[PDB]
């Protein structure tokens, strides 16, 4: 006997769509791919889909800290353009501008899958780090009936239900209701979290060449969490008195407000004429909003930012340390994301080599209007760090200290891509290709004014990989990357895209009469075209940057037993300024040099003991700058997560089962990361987690 | 001969020219003695007549300034804050004319030597910024540039992080510590030098470009950490006929940053000699005492004849509303007197003005008692609006018809922000009310002597002008773009990122109440500008009577 999780990881995450757009084994796929699957995200029950990744090489899933707002990911030194999320969920790309970002519950997941290095070959404009690709939870052939209930610290509350079944009594109609409803209290004090998600689905399956599915997720956030800023002084370094601020400090106002909505609709679907011509379309539009009344910090009154600010000149010197300087955010946008990708593949023999052909044609429309205050400097009162949070007035727009952001941004991409794997005898050559047609433009409501620019881009991958019949699959490949500006220069005109260019080597063992996956690889990513600061006396951008990351991934996942499952990832990153104005020779701040996780799970699978599962982990975070100009250093920290969980199927409930998770089971008070000297975030604290699934 | 009579003890005169390449600068070296008064004897009071060449002339009465302001806040809360300000200020010793004093010994032209004279543009530029998230830094130059108590937008700057200007760095039309030897006169107003929104960069040497420049002073603030702000103030003195501007912060003269110009309102008049009155009248601090024409030879007496052999002068104007009726820029025509006696206005816009005139033939004895107010404070004019600022405690009913003999004694350098717009922190502005700032230019200590001597008549119940600024201003945008959004400061809105240009005229007046009082009067006139805040000059007034 073995456990579900156990031929997942290493059997069932061995097949890829993403990387290719073609379901494909990672051995034949040309670059670095991570793919967890439904089962291990039921073993390990993340909170997002971040520390569903938290055993993958190459990406920082924890940079923020407690928040859980947004799932954003730092991958191989890099991230999208504007600290955005580069999520992509059913192969479309969860596109989202300024606070207006998307996120899927993981219990809605049936996997996620990261593509490390550039990948604009297939999906248009992406960030040089990589690329998150979640997957949608689909009808099941067998009849599923799951309540979730959870009961955790911090007083968090899950409801979830997963409910599927065939409509007729064939299997041509099927549907799937996948919901939850989750409350808890964030780890600072005075917030809150509230969600309510549901996931419709409906599949018409005539036959098994054709599937159509029916995609949507409804999702309601009246409380986001705690998504504020810490300073250094306090966090990082002790305070003046010798103090450092407690985990659950709150430098946010009493009625700090932050919601998002999320609504989106569409349909995948698949169909093979023959053996030869196979056609596939992925559509989805999507309507979110998000609100928020927000009062963060900005660092303490000796921060060079705060350098003139009247509140922090009328302390004292000395008290300058431990006063915290404050601002805020009045914001409501509402976005609108249509993305359709129709893909032809054709199989074909050009005499001794297997072509598999894949022609597609991409198209996306974003429109996002926001309509927002930003408060600057001397905006909110100062916050006493030595004290032992009241009320803000948002309302109160004084124009001396704050203004508005009112603009509507719309976006556009058309792509049309050829991508060949070319297979003969153990080679196969990957070559693609891609051209995109990204148009952007911006409307500033405040003062009528419009940035318009339309960009012609052209990338192309190239990888090799041959396929020794040990399962040892050495490759190499190179991927181009782009992803259009958004800022303009002294002119008025938006800059060129930047471009990301990858070379990457790697081998992966990949047996096909073993569950081991073990991968490795080292890689050159290059990102030409960054934007920097002026150097001739103006503030304004300019174009010419450049930052160059190289480092090696090793990824192992095996079943030493069959009680006994192994997930272990190391990363070294190498991430340097090669061209810079400021900051030049310096290496990005929340990069660390060393990433390492190790995870085990044991089984007992006879004895007393019988039906119960000990799990244990550990993710390393090396040592990583505060900030881009390399000023401090956050240190280092390993956090340990342990599991126990028992199979109800002995004591009469098959399927079912009760856990109990336990993430930083050490308590350890670590700083997650910091962007700046005035933005830094603590580690989450530890979290008691008693879960039970029951399978009707 | 007891009865302290007003008498012109020498009389001087000297042919003006445009030589020297002087445009249309008619200037002339003083006489010796014309020197020496103005510059070692400044308590004397000395009448100045400018004869046209059309054969009317005109005595010098009053001050006149001219602004040319820009300014602009554009920010990007994910990017960056940037902004800046740029004000070129001249001064005149006449309400109407454009009348200065200069050195024939600085080098260059005379529009050249006017860099050191009183006819320069005193230029003030701050530029700052911060690469931030939701910064606000660009007030962080205003806040520099300007000296305000007022609790506002987050930045304040103290003495020593800033730049102040000696007060011998900048030349009051009536400076009598520069030992000035020549006069300039032009039938003109003062130029307002309309160029530039910015600061010397702070990546540069700081030096000034364009015109010729004298007592340039620059302070920067460039910490190496890039997260700290950066912000530099600049001050030079530069030729008023040319576009002066920081290294590398020249102005482009396009729709976001408004237009570029020097303005000037012709009269229409052309002078061509200029005449000095030495009078035995002395200042002496608190009033006048009359010194030296003891009861002779060439001594020529003065008079205000109520309506052949008198030599008629207009002096003064004066009117029955202080409002011009003018939104904008007005321009306030010259009083003179024809060849025949004949009182006329030459030149500008405002309507209702009378020419009140002098006569000087070869009595107006001083009558005891005088009076004195320091105008101080300042005025917020939401609009165009007519203010009581001032009172001088003497009755006007005793001298003859309403003759007076007035000394603008300015004890500090306070006149420089006399103006409106381009005078204060634009930041000033942006909490809306009523509040009243004291936002002013970072001039040091007095360490100079400034005096303007004018005899004046003041009919019952009229206004008469004194003081006027004159002030072109643009709320420039830095560029056209939706990612930058510009900083509205004296104006509702920037509509399409285009720049908002402005004009106002800021004008004091001296009424004869008739109740043993003379009251002050100041009026604003805007256009395309939302509110101002006016800066009382400190000017100490000393009245006395003539009877
Ligand atoms: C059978 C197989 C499937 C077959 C599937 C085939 C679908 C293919 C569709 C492709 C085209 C497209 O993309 O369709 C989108 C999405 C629609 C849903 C799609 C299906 C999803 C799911 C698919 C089905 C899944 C199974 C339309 C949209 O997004 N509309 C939103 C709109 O913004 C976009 C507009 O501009 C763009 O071009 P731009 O100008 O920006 O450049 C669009 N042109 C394009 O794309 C062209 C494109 O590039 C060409 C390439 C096409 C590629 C196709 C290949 C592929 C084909 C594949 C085969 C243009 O579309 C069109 O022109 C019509 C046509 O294209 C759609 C018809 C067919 C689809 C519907 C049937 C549905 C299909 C049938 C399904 C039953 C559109 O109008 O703003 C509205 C609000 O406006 C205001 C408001 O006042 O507040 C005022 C406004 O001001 C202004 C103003 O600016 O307008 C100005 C003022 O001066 C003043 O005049 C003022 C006036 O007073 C106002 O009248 O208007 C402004 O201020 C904004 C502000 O910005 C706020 O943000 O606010 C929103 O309303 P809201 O938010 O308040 O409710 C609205 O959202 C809502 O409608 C959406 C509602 O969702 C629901 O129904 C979904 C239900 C699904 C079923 C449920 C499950 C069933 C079991
Ligand atoms: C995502 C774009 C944000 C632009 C403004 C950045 C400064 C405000 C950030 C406020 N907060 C810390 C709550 O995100």
């Amino acid at each position: 006997q073995e456990s579900a999780w156990g031929p997942a990881a290493t059997i069932a995450a061995r097949q890829s769509a993403t990387g290719t757009k073609t379901d494909t084994p990672i051995q034949k796929v040309p670059q670095s791919i991570s793919v967890v699957t439904a089962e291990e995200m039921a073993l390990h029950q993340p909170k997002s889909v971040k520390e569903a990744l938290s055993y993958t090489p190459g990406v920082s899933v924890g940079t923020r800290g407690a928040s859980n707002t947004y799932d954003h990911l730092i991958i191989r030194g890099f991230a999208a353009e504007g600290q955005s999320q580069n999520n992509y969920l059913n192969g479309l790309k969860l596109q989202g501008n300024f606070y207006n970002d998307a996120v899927i519950d993981p219990y809605m997941l049936e996997r996620a899958e990261i593509m490390r290095g550039p990948v604009s070959v297939l999906y248009g404009k992406s960030s040089p780090g990589g690329l998150l690709n979640m997957v949608s939870k689909r009808p099941t052939t067998e009849p599923l009936k799951e309540v979730q209930f959870k009961a955790g610290t911090d007083s968090l509350f899950q409801t979830g239900f997963d409910f599927s079944d065939s409509l007729d009594d064939d299997g041509v109609y099927s549907y799937r209701l996948t919901g939850l409803a989750r409350s808890a209290n964030a780890q600072q004090k005075g917030s809150e979290e509230q969600r309510y998600a549901i996931a419709p689905a409906f599949t018409w399956r005539p036959d098994d060449k054709t599937n159509f599915t029916f995609l949507s997720y409804f999702q309601n956030e009246p409380e986001t969490g705690y998504y504020g800023w810490l300073p250094k002084e306090g966090t990082v370094e002790p305070l003046p008195n010798g103090k450092r601020l407690p985990t659950d400090f709150n430098e946010g106002a009493k009625n700090n407000t932050y919601s998002r909505n999320e609504k989106m609709v569409g349909y995948s679907f698949d169909h093979e004429f023959n053996d030869t011509f196979t056609v596939r379309q992925n559509l989805r539009f999507a309507e979110n909003k998000t609100s928020q009344n927000s009062v963060y910090g900005y660092g303490v009154c000796s921060d060079p930012a705060n350098a003139y600010s009247k509140q922090c000149a009328a302390l004292a010197p000395a008290d300058k340390g431990h006063y915290l300087a404050r601002k805020y955010v009045v914001d409501d946008e509402k976005l609108q994301n249509f993305s359709v990708d129709t893909q032809l593949q054709s199989k074909f023999a050009t005499g001794d080599i297997d072509h598999t052909l894949l022609t597609g044609v991409d198209f996306m429309r974003m429109r996002n209007d926001i309509n927002a205050w930003f408060g600057y400097d001397d905006s909110v009162p100062l916050l006493n760090l030595y004290n032992p949070n009241t009320d803000f007035d948002f309302n109160a727009k004084d124009p001396a200290n704050s203004g508005p952001y009112r603009i509507l941004n719309k976006q556009k991409q058309t792509g049309v891509y050829v991508q060949d794997q070319a297979q003969w005898d153990k080679v196969l050559v990957t070559l693609g290709g891609r051209y995109d047609w990204a148009d952007q433009e911006s409307l500033n409501r405040v003062a009528g004014t419009t940035d318009k620019r339309d960009d012609k881009q052209f990338t192309w991958r190239g990888g090799v990989n041959y396929l020794f019949d040990n399962g040892v699959t050495p490759y190499f490949s190179y991927s181009e990357s782009f992803e259009p500006s958004s800022q303009v220069g002294k002119d008025g005109n938006i800059f060129a895209p930047s471009k990301g260019k990858q070379y990457e080597v790697g081998v992966k063992y990949v047996p096909e009469d073993r569950p081991i996956v073990v991968t490795g690889a080292v890689y050159n990513l290059t990102k030409t075209n960054n934007l920097m600061a002026d150097p001739e006396g103006s503030f304004f951008s300019v174009e010419g940057g450049e930052i160059r990351a190289r480092g090696v991934e090793i990824e192992a996942k095996a079943a030493l037993s069959a009680s006994v499952n192994v997930v272990g990832s190391y990363t070294y990153t190498d991430a340097e300024y090669t061209t810079d104005t400021t900051y030049k020779g310096n290496t990005p701040a929340q990069v660390p040099k060393h990433m390492a996780s190790l995870w085990a799970d044991y089984t007992f699978f006879d004895g007393p003991l019988s039906g119960l599962t000990l799990g244990t982990g550990g993710r390393y975070t090396g040592s990583s700058y505060g900030d881009p100009a390399n000023s401090f250093k956050v240190g280092s920290y390993t956090v340990v997560d342990a599991l126990v969980r028992y199979d109800l199927a002995r004591v009469g409930m098959a399927g079912s089962n009760v856990a109990l998770h336990v993430n930083n089971l050490f308590d350890r008070e670590y700083v997650a990361s910091c962007f700046n000297t005035y933005g830094c975030f603590w580690g989450a604290e530890r979290q008691v987690v008693a879960t039970a699934t029951f399978r009707f | 001969s007891d009865m302290s009579h007003v008498i012109i003890t020498e009389t001087h005169s000297t042919g003006l020219r445009l030589d020297q390449g002087a445009g249309d600068y008619y200037w002339s070296e003083m006489p010796s003695r014309v020197t020496q008064l103005h510059n070692n004897d400044p308590n004397r009071v000395v009448l100045t007549e400018i004869e046209f060449s059309d054969g009317s002339r005109h005595m010098l009465s009053g001050m006149s300034m001219g602004v040319g302001a820009k300014a602009y806040g554009i920010i990007n809360p994910q990017i960056m804050s940037q902004g800046g300000l740029k004000t070129q200020i001249t001064a005149s010793a006449d309400l109407s004319l454009d009348v200065g004093y200069f050195n024939t010994g600085t080098s260059g032209t005379i529009p050249q030597k006017l860099r050191d004279g009183t006819g320069c543009q005193h230029m003030f530029g701050a530029f700052s910024g911060r690469r931030g998230f939701a910064s606000s830094a660009m007030y962080l130059g205003g806040a520099a540039l300007y000296k305000s108590a007022w609790s506002g937008s987050g930045y304040v700057v103290a003495d020593a992080g800033t730049l102040t200007i000696p007060s011998d760095y900048v030349r009051h039309p009536g400076a009598r510590n520069f030992g000035f030897n020549a006069i300039y006169v032009r039938g003109r107003s003062c130029n307002r030098v309309l160029y530039g929104m910015e600061g010397p960069n702070y990546t540069t040497g700081g030096a000034v470009q364009g015109a010729s420049s004298s007592g340039a002073l620059n302070f920067t603030y460039n910490p190496s950490n890039p997260e700290s702000p950066k912000y530099s103030v600049g001050f030079a003195r530069a030729d008023p006929t040319n576009y002066a501007y920081w290294e590398s912060m020249g102005d482009p003269n396009d729709s976001a940053n408004g237009p570029i110009g020097i303005y000037s309102e012709h009269l229409g008049i052309y002078p061509s000699k200029i005449t000095w009155y030495v009078t035995n009248l002395v200042y002496n601090g608190s009033g006048y005492n009359i010194d030296g024409g003891l009861f002779n030879t060439s001594w020529k007496f003065i008079n205000f004849i109520e309506k052949a052999d008198f030599r008629d002068v207009g002096c003064n104007l004066s009117k029955d509303s202080p409002s011009t009726g003018i939104s904008g820029i007005a321009t306030f025509g010259l009083p003179t007197t024809e060849s025949n006696n004949a009182p006329s206005i030459k030149g500008g816009n405002v309507g209702g003005l009378h020419a009140n005139v002098v006569s000087i033939y070869n009595p107006l004895r001083l009558l005891g008692g005088s009076g004195s107010t320091i105008l101080s404070g300042n005025i917020v004019f939401q609009g165009n609006g007519s203010v009581h600022v001032g009172t001088v405690g003497l009755d006007l009913n005793s001298s003859r018809n309403g003759a007076i003999v007035c000394t603008m004694e300015f004890i500090d350098d306070t006149w420089l922000s006399a103006g409106g717009i381009g005078c204060f922190n634009p930041t000033e502005m942006l909490s809306q009310g009523a509040e009243y700032g004291d936002s002013r230019f970072r001039i040091g200590g007095n360490t100079i002597n400034k005096k303007l001597h004018q005899i004046l008549s003041l009919p019952a119940g009229e206004y008469v002008p004194f003081f006027t600024i004159k002030g072109t201003v643009v709320n420039a945008c830095k560029l056209q773009a939706a990612a930058y959004n510009p900083t509205p400061y004296w104006v509702s809105g920037l509509p399409g990122s285009v720049g908002q240009t402005g004009y106002y005229t800021l004008t004091y007046y001296m009424r004869n109440d008739g109740n043993n009082n003379i009251s002050i009067w100041l009026d604003s006139s805007m256009s395309n500008i939302i509110g101002m805040k006016a800066c009382l000059p400190n000017i100490k007034l000393i009245i006395q009577r003539l009877t």
